[PDB]
């Protein structure tokens, strides 16, 4: 069936960069939607990026626009986020999320609507 | 949130008698069901005794039927579980557990399934 | 197209006795999820279609995953099943406070026991005693012998996967 792998995460300071790896497995990365959350401590699981199948739109949040970026390689069936001028603030676990549907603009950032799921990969980005 | 913890049990020469109690907090339902679950060596968590609330309606497991007695005090705080004549068979972990009820309907046994809080269980030897 | 009384009622369906709705001849929430199957939700306002069906009822955050073709838990086998190639919109919204009372709300039910899984767009609103033993149950509900519909029980101090959601599934047909 669909199975998700998040890798990348690592322990980077205030300023640097990251990027974070979503290998699907048993499945077209073409014919499915990427999504991407994160969760803080104590908070819920909360919507990052979105990446539509088939050269669909991509959709970000306010916070992370401009500074994160999303891609895709059918070659490794792979899905990529790219995350640069990092912040403390941006700390937390990461997952990717696949969905064979459509999503509207502001129908994606809630984690319920996701069938499949990784098991997240944990970011620290240390003060200065 | 709620919580349920349970006090009593140890280890009981065969026929004689133990006293389980279920302190239950939290639980606001109008209708819900309080169970006993028996978790064996080697099997899994099967209920033996089931009570609802309003009423205080119980149905037991024929392998205790006769034995055990759950009962409820009149403040709905404790949930009793008297077990009278014990044998080997009875030895194994329990468990309370509590969940929402339709009304009018009796709390389900042996499942699992409609209890979606749980007690951290308690050892009961009789050998 | 009357939208509005499929969205703004003022009690929804238990998701066992989901209700259908068919709205012919026609032409927001804060947060909510909204995706399509087989056709992006751009293209929906430039279809035209013959009959749309408006199926709502109200279930668990949790189980909102479950509102899709293919999968598989208590609400898509014995509720609510959509057919592996299902063309259309799925719609969810949180209702807490709408749909929970500090005593537990027991408008909504769905069923937890069944002898099978559902067909898709099968509804099932029996009470039969369901019988989990060896031994027959003759109607009469206890051990081994289980009533088939289970109350949600929803009070609003309930985790987000626990409160209750509004869902509206919409299928097209032309």
């Amino acid at each position: 069936q669909v199975q998700l792998v998040e890798t990348g995460g690592d322990l980077v300071q205030s300023g640097g960069s990251l990027r974070l790896a979503c290998v699907l497995s048993g499945v077209t990365l073409d014919s499915y939607s990427i999504g991407w959350f994160r969760q803080a401590p104590g908070k819920e699981r909360e919507g990052i990026s979105y990446s539509e199948k088939s050269s669909g739109p991509t959709y970000y949040v306010d916070s992370v626009k401009g500074r994160f970026t999303v891609s895709r390689d059918n070659a490794k069936n792979t899905a990529y986020l790219q995350m640069n001028s990092l912040k403390p603030e941006d700390s937390g676990i990461y997952y990717c999320a696949a969905d064979e549907a459509y999503y509207h603009e502001k129908g994606w950032q809630s984690p319920l609507g996701w069938p499949y799921w990784g098991q997240g990969t944990q970011v620290t980005v240390s003060s200065t | 949130q709620v919580q349920l913890v349970e006090s009593g049990g140890g280890l009981v020469q065969p026929g004689g008698s133990l006293r389980l109690s279920c302190a239950i907090s939290g639980i606001t339902l109008d209708y819900y069901a309080v169970g006993w679950f028996l978790q064996a060596p080697g099997k899994e968590r099967e209920g033996i005794s089931c009570m609802r609330n309003w009423d205080g309606r119980t149905v037991y497991a024929p392998s205790v039927k006769g034995r055990f007695t759950i009962s409820s005090d009149n403040a709905k705080k404790m949930v009793y579980l008297e077990m009278d004549n014990l044998k080997s068979e009875d030895t194994g972990v329990y468990y309370c557990a509590a969940g929402p009820l339709p009304p009018g309907i009796s709390c389900r046994i042996p499942t699992p399934l409609g209890y979606d809080d749980w007690g951290q269980g308690t050892q009961v030897t009789v050998s | 197209c009357p939208f509005d009384e499929v969205f703004d009622a003022t009690r929804f369906a238990s998701v066992y006795a989901w209700n259908r709705k068919r709205i012919s001849n026609c032409v927001l929430a804060p947060f909510f999820t909204f995706k399509c199957y087989g056709v992006s939700p751009t293209k929906l306002n430039d279809l035209s279609f013959t009959n749309v069906y408006a199926d709502s009822f109200v279930i668990r955050g949790d189980e909102v995953r479950q509102i899709a073709p293919g999968q598989t838990g208590n609400i898509a086998d014995y509720n609510y099943k959509l057919p592996d190639d299902f063309t259309g919109c799925v719609i969810a919204w949180n209702s807490n406070k709408l749909d929970s009372k500090v005593s537990g709300n027991y408008n909504y039910l769905y069923r937890l026991f069944r002898k099978s899984n559902l067909k898709p767009f099968e509804r099932d609103i029996s009470t039969e005693i369901y019988q989990a033993g060896n031994k027959p149950c003759n109607g009469v509900a206890g051990f081994n012998c289980y009533f088939p519909l289970q109350s949600y029980g929803f009070r609003p101090t309930y985790g987000v996967g626990h409160q209750p959601y509004r869902v509206v599934v919409l299928s097209f047909e032309l």
